[PDB]
């Protein structure tokens, strides 16, 4: 369901794992290309911990297949992104989310 | 300046730049433009990229008149020239567009039949070429925003064209992709029968098909050989190209032929699925022109250029971020600088109540629009719409209200809530607490001290939209609340020591501008008691040097304000006088 | 007329109706603000009861009945066919008077929006129509101002509608006016109003317009202008390298900008074309120019990502190396010595030539021009020549900015008006005939 | 300019006389400016009338007369501690039967022919509470049921007696010195 | 010569703007005199905050907070409009209110607070809207009118509070008559709780509202109740249902304590 392709490379072997918090600093954009959600914009790195439903699937996945320090464009399709009912008032039903993602650190 | 000329302007910014001003003009007693002025003066030039813009209804040459669609016509656009059949009347290409583009599908794919019509993505429109009005004259078709080329001479062949071609490992073609500003055909070439237009018609019909984004041309009922397949997400404005050789050239149709969605459905999202042709008021006719103006930013970046050896060669090196604001219209899919809004009305006064909407949506502790509102004005947007002189006065105070609205609005307004009532706890800094600092009879500086009267938690929620969490729509969202502190106090400090100087510019044109949305986000944050000791100090200092001073210069009291100024200037003392009985009654307690 | 009775027969007042009209507006005139107080206060209870007496003789209903039969003939040219000429001509004032009396009628009084609440919604079922939008608008906006009532009638279909409106007859910012009034009356929040008017107006990104902070991005190029022309002594291929010694993936929020090819000038003027002298444009946004990024082909302002051995963003370390040849137009580029798997092809090649390089902040990159400016690190491919050739011989070769004006004192910034065609940039000896 | 500010708020047209802390506030520091409150000898008699007479006459050179005559009307016969105030004020202002006062008062109300004021009056004083046997039997009965008071004035029998006597006083005053043309407009 | 002071500093700044400029602001005018008035009336500024002061123990100060939040959301909760999710959050503030043992233990800091004023002013939106077809939101005033009854109950001076404002209660003392369940939830039912066991109470009640009263019981004896039939119960002349509950309101009015209030 996503599709990953790497910006800059990583360490590529370490990888995410099971209750370990990824500490991703990430930016988000529609697939036409207006900005949405961005961390870089808050200056605050986003923590997340796997397997556990924090953040949306897409996410999750791209964010597992990438390794620590890996700076990779994410794709995500409605189904594993907000369905087609949507994120009220920001994402409009059944759209492509496409993510800059940088896994910063794992503890 | 003409052709190969160069000249400089001095504003007399500094009098001493000024060459001949003390020979000739001083004693006089003419001023210098920029004497009083605290920033470089903004300077506009003449824009050399044409842009497309709505025909003024007062245009000597060319005019347009819309003919509503009837029961057996669709609606029209008819473009005439008034100018001609007269001396000075301008024979020469003009570029007409409208205004609103068809979007191509995001993802290519790999009686009119009322099912058919509604699933299909196929748009239309037609142009009648008027008799009289030569056909290899007018050119029918599509153009993109990127179409900013204008000459006296237009030709298919000039249309800027480019083919990228994607290759495997091997070398093979798996992709090659022609990009063009321009799509369109002429109408000279694609009658074929001949002279005989001008009996009726020349309709040059124009099918766009969104879904597979292939580009076809009908003219009376043929298929032309001309066909255009662009790229995904391409947004494509309806042309039409034509010298006039007479009063009557050309007009828009916009219905539609058997099995077709007429244009307006692609047009417009409301009437997506509607078949009926339709031609709103946004839709309009818009022409290619060089009367509009360009301004030149304030500052540029430093970019560093040398030579570094035979060895290494030239170095370019640029280290200093310099950052702008662009207001990207949609429609028209171009970003202009939000500073062109100062001399753009129409737009500064739409934004300024567009902002206010965002302020009346996010009004009253709604957090979860306050929440979504985040997205859409981030806070570098806020920080730089806070910190930046140039803005216009408008948007300045409208972009001021909105980020009290998202962040400090509701923490304050409960900490107002809790003002009037104190409830003491009874510790051991709570009997600390005196009246007098130290023994002579000297009040302390108000607000600064020790209190312990129980009040409203700070907290806030991090906006987050990856986060699929309620929990975050509760509490208002967080803002750097320390860069906000000192910039509010450097930003005060310098308005204060400006306006003793009583520039002819203020910060947003007016004192007003300057001073209202400054001293409003500086009460806020003093509600909500962000500011603490030293900063405090430093704001009493700004407010009243003289009887603020811990134990010549006129502060923020003394300087001849303004009226609404002036009122915030009273909340802030009932504020302060609210601290001082606040420590009054905590010494009561005390005592107690 | 409806029953279609002859026009001459039925006696239709068209000059009273609109004289009386006149009278009625002015007569419901809200008092001036320079006027005194105490006058002005006289004025305002003049007005109130006013309106109140004819609320009470229901004036409202017959004023609503007089705009629903002129509003059952669609257009001017409409009513004027079914009754006559001057009855078409007048038509338009007609409505206009009587939608601004009924606003006059209403505006400021409490009482009548309060029972203007209940027929609210037939009036919104025209808003659509051209003829009255701005006058229901009006009346909409005092309505909902005055009376929490009407502001409890107003449902998401009518939102939806306004938003409609919005959509349709482009920015009108008495919208944004009507739509914060929904949202915010005396005082006091309607969150299902602010919601739903978040919900639709502000995910779809379509009317409201779109702020967001740019990088500055700034163009570097060579004095070269390289230009191929029928029976002209210019070299067809071409070749120069930049090195990134330095670059900050993130000086600011946004992504640093770099990127790196050909430009060509509009026409043989040296003024580069297609693109705007300051902002966040840089290669490759405009069909003159074209760019690599280290993942993608940039050229009107659209990427396609390339193939490449290790790709990736452009970084410090990088050998860059971008080939020109305008026997037939094509432009590839070759990253660290290795191809990559994609070219510029068949583009314009009317106008002159020259290297250029777009950045943001946060870099630290140097052109390898050949010859004595530059040396190459990579061997350039057979048939082509370093760009430190295409130097005319009486000019020195700097790296100069692109665009006219740079950063400096503001009194010392030369102003320069158009500049000259670059003639002599191209050779071309023409016979003389003999 | 702040009694410009009240006499316009009284003039702006409303169902309530809606009750203003700073009017209360700022009435009663005038009106206790004005009065400012052994056998005295006629000089020093002479000395104390005429610094009661300045003390007037800076207010109702500014307008208080206005104000207490516009406040009056607005009140709509309705009692309150802003009519208190408001009659304080004009007892301050009348005290000692001030002619000029009263040919101010007498010449606003005839030109700008107020029913409103004389209605105000005619309800407030309609309104005005009178001894009540009844209360009175139900405070002695708690008294001997011996419950502890929750107000020690009892004042629940002669409501507002000072109200009262501030209102006959702002008649007989403005009745005073046989001010025989406001007697009959009266 | 310099003022050293906030109290002076005021004073002279206001005074100098006032005779400096004529000020068109009415806002602006009303403002600067209110705090001239402040700085000249120290007094008055500790007369009206010794009221509102309270004393809390340290023990108390974790609890003291949450009721003080929920007070808060309450009071922020009247400028919004009445809808669904509304009544959810007015319903949980109150429940969280009276689960807290600050209510019950200091029930003078809850008057000082005042939140009787701020439930019964979300009571008199929720009944003012849509009164003559029925309370909208019946929830939210059956959940108001018992916090106020357990207000009352708390102590004898809650009983004081609530009964000043007796005359809007018995004004709408038909509020949830007829519907079961809803006994010890309307504002007859705080009436009575706030003349409940009181001499002092009973002895200060007047004879209009007691008219009021009767008035009501005559209506219910006279006429059926619409809203009974409408459910379709047969259709006898008058109205037990809602005589009963006026009988009792009365009952408390005139026996008190054991023994009959003779006047």
């Amino acid at each position: 369901g996503v599709e990953i392709e790497t910006i800059s490379p990583g360490d590529g072997r370490t990888f995410p794992k099971k209750g370990q918090t990824c500490v991703v600093h990430y930016t988000g954009m529609l697939q036409n290309g207006k900005k949405f959600d961005s961390s870089r914009d808050r200056n605050k790195p986003f923590k997340f911990r796997i397997g556990k439903q924090e953040v949306i699937k897409g996410f999750e996945e791209g964010a597992a297949q990438m390794s620590l320090g890996q700076r990779a464009k994410l794709t995500c399709t409605p189904d594993v992104a907000y369905g087609a009912t949507g994120h009220p008032g920001v994402i409009p039903p059944n759209a492509t989310l496409i993510f800059d993602v940088e896994l910063l650190n794992l503890e | 300046l003409g052709v190969a000329q160069v000249g400089r302007m001095n504003f007399g910014k500094d009098v001493s730049t000024l060459k001949y001003f003390t020979i000739c003009g001083l004693q006089e007693g003419y001023e210098p433009f920029a004497v009083n002025t605290n920033r470089d003066i903004t300077m506009w030039l003449s824009k050399r990229l044409p842009q497309f813009l709505q025909v003024p209804s007062n245009h000597e040459h060319i005019e347009v008149t819309r003919i509503d669609g009837t029961i057996d016509s669709s609606p029209c656009l008819k473009v005439t020239q008034k100018s001609f059949g007269s001396q000075n009347s301008n024979t020469d290409i003009m570029f007409y567009r409208l205004s609103m583009p068809i979007e191509c599908a995001e993802v290519f794919s790999k009686r009119d039949d009322y099912d058919f019509l509604m699933q299909t993505s196929t748009y239309y429109y037609s142009v009648r070429i008027f008799p009289g009005q030569e056909p290899a004259n007018v050119w029918v078709g599509w153009i993109t925003s990127d179409f900013h080329q204008y000459d006296t001479g237009f030709d298919l062949d000039r249309v800027r064209t480019v083919t990228v071609t994607l290759g495997d490992e091997k070398g093979k073609v798996h992709e090659s992709i022609k990009r063009s500003n321009c799509y369109m055909v002429c109408a000279g070439e694609s009658m074929s029968p001949g002279q005989g237009r001008n009996n009726n018609g020349l309709e040059i019909g124009c099918v766009v098909d969104a879904a597979s984004g292939l580009l076809t041309f009908i003219a009376n009922g043929k298929e032309l050989s001309t066909y255009y397949q662009v790229e995904p997400s391409t947004k494509l404005f309806p042309a039409v190209f034509a010298q006039a050789t007479s009063p009557n050239v050309f007009q828009f149709e916009l219905g539609r032929i058997k099995n077709v969605m007429p244009l307006s459905a692609g047009l417009f999202k409301s009437e997506h699925k509607n078949p009926v042709p339709q031609c709103p008021p946004r839709l309009h006719v818009q022409f290619l022109s060089h009367v509009l103006w360009s301004r030149m930013p304030n500052q540029f970046l430093k970019v560093d250029v040398s030579r570094i050896s035979e060895r290494q060669g030239w170095l370019v090196q640029c280290l200093d971020p310099l950052q702008f604001m662009s207001l990207h219209i949609p429609e028209e899919n171009r970003s202009v600088d939000i500073l062109e809004l100062t001399e753009q009305e129409e737009l500064l006064k739409f934004h300024y109540h567009t902002l206010r909407l965002y302020s009346a949506v996010c009004a009253l502790g709604n957090h979860r629009v306050a929440h979504a509102l985040c997205s859409h004005v981030d806070e570098p947007q806020l920080l730089y719409a806070i910190e930046n002189k140039y803005m216009p006065g408008l948007l300045r105070a409208g972009y001021y209200d909105l980020l009290i609205d998202i962040h400090l609005s509701s923490y304050a307004t409960a900490r107002l809530m809790m003002n009037n009532e104190y409830i003491v706890p009874m510790t051991e800094e709570t009997k600390s607490i005196t009246l007098f600092p130290d023994e002579n009879k000297k009040h302390g500086l108000p607000g600064i001290g020790l209190s312990t009267s129980l009040r409203p938690r700070m907290q806030f929620s991090s906006p987050s939209f990856v986060s699929i969490s309620n929990e975050c729509y509760q509490y208002s969202p967080e803002f750097p609340l320390d860069i906000l502190k000192s910039k509010t106090i450097q930003m005060l400090t310098e308005a204060v020591k400006e306006g003793s100087l009583h520039a002819r510019d203020p910060v947003g044109g007016t004192t007003e501008f300057l001073f209202v949305p400054l001293i409003k986000l500086f009460y806020t944050l003093l509600i909500m008691g962000i500011f603490h000791n030293e900063d405090l100090k430093h704001i009493l200092q700004l407010i009243e040097p003289s009887v603020f001073k811990e134990a010549p210069k006129e502060g923020l009291l003394q300087m001849k304000l303004p009226e609404p100024v002036k009122l915030q200037m009273c909340l802030l003392l009932q504020y302060l006088c609210d601290c001082q009985v606040r420590h009054r009654i905590e010494a009561i307690v005390a005592f107690s | 007329l409806s029953k279609k009775a002859k026009a001459s027969t039925v006696d239709l007042p068209i000059e009273s109706v609109s004289l009386s009209l006149q009278d009625l507006i002015g007569y419901f005139h809200p008092p001036d603000e320079h006027l005194e107080h105490e006058d002005k206060q006289n004025r305002l209870r003049a007005l109130k009861n006013r309106q109140n007496l004819f609320q009470e003789e229901g004036m409202i209903n017959l004023v609503l009945e007089c705009i629903d039969r002129l509003h059952v003939y669609s257009s001017a040219a409409h009513f004027a066919d079914v009754a006559g000429r001057e009855a078409g001509e007048s038509w338009k004032s007609i409505l206009n008077s009587l939608y601004e009396l009924l606003a006059a009628l209403i505006r400021g009084n409490r009482k009548n929006c309060a029972q203007f609440s209940g027929s609210l919604d037939w009036l919104i079922s025209r808003l659509e129509r051209l003829e009255a939008s701005s006058g229901i608008l009006e009346v909409l906006h005092c309505v909902l101002v005055e009376s929490p009532e009407a502001l409890n009638i107003i449902k998401e279909g009518h939102i939806k509608s306004i938003i409609s409106l919005l959509d349709k007859h482009g920015r009108n910012h008495k919208v944004l006016d009507v739509l914060c009034s929904l949202c915010v009356c005396h005082g006091v929040a309607v969150r299902s109003n602010q919601h739903l008017i978040c919900d639709n107006l502000l995910p779809g990104r379509d009317l409201l317009l779109q702020t967001r902070l740019v990088n500055h991005v700034s163009s570097m190029r060579p004095n070269i202008f390289l230009g191929v022309s029928e029976g002209s002594a210019q070299y067809k291929k071409w070749y120069y390298e930049l090195m990134v010694d330095h670059t900050e993936p993130f000086v600011t929020a946004e992504a640093t900008h770099l990127r790196v090819g050909w430009a060509s000038t509009e026409g043989y003027s040296p003024y580069p074309g297609g693109g705007e002298e300051w902002g966040g444009n840089g290669v490759g946004d405009d069909l003159f120019s074209y760019g690599f990024d280290g993942l993608h082909l940039w050229s009107g302002c659209i990427a396609r990502t390339v193939s490449s051995p290790n790709q990736h963003l452009l970084r410090t370390d990088d050998v860059i190396s971008c080939c020109l040849d305008l026997s037939a137009p094509s432009i590839s580029f070759r990253i660290n010595g290795q191809p990559v798997q994609g070219m510029f092809e068949n583009f314009n090649i009317d106008g002159l030539f020259f290297p250029v390089v777009s950045f943001s902040a946060g870099i630290k990159v140097r052109f390898l021009l050949g010859g004595r400016h530059g040396e190459f690190k990579f061997l350039p491919p057979p048939g082509y020549a370093p760009c430190y050739e295409a130097v005319l011989p009486k000019e020195k070769l700097k790296v100069e900015h692109s665009r006219e004006y740079k950063q400096e004192r503001t009194y010392t910034r030369d102003l320069l008006g158009p500049t000259v065609s670059l003639t002599q940039a191209a050779f071309t000896p023409i016979p003389v005939d003999t | 300019q702040l009694i410009l500010l009240f006499s316009r708020t009284a003039l702006t047209e409303k169902c309530k006389l809606e009750e203003d802390f700073l009017y209360m506030a700022y009435a009663d520091i005038m009106a206790k400016s004005c009065h400012d409150e052994e056998v005295k000898s006629f000089e020093e008699k002479e000395m104390e009338k005429q610094k009661l007479l300045y003390q007037q006459a800076r207010l109702h050179d500014r307008g208080a007369a206005e104000m207490v005559l516009q406040t009056i009307s607005a009140s709509k016969g309705e009692t309150g501690p802003m009519v208190a105030a408001t009659l304080k004020l004009g007892i301050a202002i009348l005290n000692g039967g001030n002619s000029t006062v009263q040919q101010k008062m007498l010449d606003y109300l005839k030109e700008k022919k107020d029913v409103g004021f004389f209605q105000s009056l005619a309800g407030l004083m309609q309104s005005c509470s009178v001894l009540d046997l009844n209360a009175f039997e139900r405070q002695n009965k708690a008294e001997g049921l011996g419950m502890v008071t929750e107000e020690g004035s009892g004042e629940k029998v002669l409501q507002d007696d000072e109200f009262t006597c501030d209102l006959f006083r702002f008649l007989q005053l403005l009745c005073e010195g046989h001010n025989s043309d406001f007697q009959n407009y009266l | 010569k310099k003022s050293s002071t906030l109290q002076q500093l005021i004073s002279e700044t206001m005074v100098r703007w006032a005779q400096e400029s004529v000020i068109e602001d009415p806002e602006l005018v009303r403002a600067m005199f209110v705090l001239l008035h402040r700085q000249y009336d120290g007094i008055g500024g500790l007369v009206r905050a010794l009221p509102k002061t309270y004393t809390i123990n340290g023990v108390s100060v974790e609890d003291t907070i949450n009721l003080l939040a929920s007070l808060g959301q309450i009071r922020s909760l009247l400028s919004v409009r009445m809808g669904k999710e509304e009544e959810k959050l007015m319903i949980r503030g109150l429940g969280d209110i009276m689960n807290n043992k600050v209510f019950y233990q200091h029930p003078n800091l809850m008057r000082a607070l005042g939140m009787h004023e701020t439930v019964m002013e979300v009571m008199v939106n929720v009944l003012g809207g849509g009164e003559s077809k029925e309370i909208t939101f019946p929830k939210m005033v059956a959940n108001c009118c018992r916090f106020l009854c357990y207000f009352c109950r708390i102590s004898r001076q809650n009983q004081k509070a609530m009964f000043d404002h007796l005359s809007y209660l018995l004004e709408n003392s038909s509020v949830g008559l007829a519907s079961p369940a809803m006994r010890g939830s309307t504002p007859l039912d705080v009436a009575a709780a706030s003349v409940m066991d009181n001499n002092e109470l009973a002895l200060a009640l007047r004879e209009p509202d007691l008219e009021k009263v009767v008035r009501y019981l005559a209506g219910c004896g006279l006429q059926s109740c619409q809203m009974l039939v409408s459910k379709g119960y047969p259709d006898i002349g008058w109205n037990p249902v809602e005589g009963e509950r006026y009988l009792d309101f009365l009952r408390f009015a005139v026996f008190c304590n054991g023994e009959s209030v003779e006047e």
